[PDB]
């Protein structure tokens, strides 16, 4: 759980 | 209403600090976050406040409720998930 | 959310949106395996509503997103409506989820954990951008 398999860019 | 998902940073902040804003509507299942510029609002509730703990994402808030016209320097109130997760537990396992 | 920005395409993959039967978005919600969605109690969700799963573009039909069914809504008894306390409803689904790249689970956390004031964390929805 917990990682997304598209990273999330903030 | 955005037809694309929106994203935002936000830091948590301490009941103690949080009752400055909402008073004894705070409660100890409830966790404050926002009050940076930037805010939950209608449409939101439901949703998710995540934190990053040892490389993972991890529920941390629901969005709950706040201040009513979204304001961006009055904290969210979210449902604290910590005080929740007991009750998940059980939940899952007897269903 | 407001002040918030644009994310990217399927990077939050365990957030979902409560529809109605008319198709209206009116909560957001975390998915926390392929049976269970987490949300808010006060969003008042009844096995008539509809899970959305893989979405990122509400005005978008190209979009392979999952329309799930609910089988039971599981409000928490402790749940006060009056002071919106305890406000987490359980919602299992019909049909599992079908885990990919777009749809996954969030992580919750143990009842000891400890969050610090002043730790920056990211809150993500289809809500108002502007009051
Ligand atoms: C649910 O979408 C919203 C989320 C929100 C709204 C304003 C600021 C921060 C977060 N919650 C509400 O609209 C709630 C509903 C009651 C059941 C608490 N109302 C208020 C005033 O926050």
């Amino acid at each position: 759980c917990g990682v997304p398999a598209i990273q999330p860019v903030l | 209403t955005p037809d694309r998902l929106q994203q935002a940073s936000l830091p948590l902040l301490s009941n103690t600090n949080c009752k400055k804003y909402w008073g004894t509507k705070i409660k100890d299942a409830m966790i404050c976050a926002g009050a940076s510029g930037v805010s939950s609002c209608m449409g939101d509730s439901g949703g998710p406040l995540v934190c990053k703990k040892n490389g993972a994402w991890t529920l941390v808030g629901i969005v709950s409720w706040g201040s009513s016209t979204c304001s961006t320097s009055t904290p969210g109130v979210y449902a604290r998930v910590t005080a929740l997760v007991n009750w998940v537990q059980q939940t899952l396992a007897a269903n | 959310i407001v002040n918030g920005e644009e994310a990217v395409p399927g990077s939050w993959p365990w957030q979902v949106s409560l529809q109605d039967k008319t198709g209206f978005h009116f909560c957001g919600g975390s998915l926390i395996n392929e049976n269970w969605v987490v949300t808010a109690a006060h969003c008042g969700v009844t096995t008539s509503d509809v899970v959305v799963a893989g979405e990122f573009d509400q005005g978008s039909s190209s979009e392979k997103i999952q329309k799930l069914k609910i089988a039971k809504v599981f409000k928490n008894s402790k749940y006060n409506s009056l002071t919106i306390n305890n406000d987490i409803t359980l919602l299992k689904l019909s049909t599992a989820a079908s885990f990919s790249q777009t749809v996954s689970a969030v992580c919750l956390p143990s009842a000891s954990d400890d969050f610090a004031a002043g730790t920056t964390c990211v809150t993500t929805g289809w809500g108002l951008t502007r009051y």
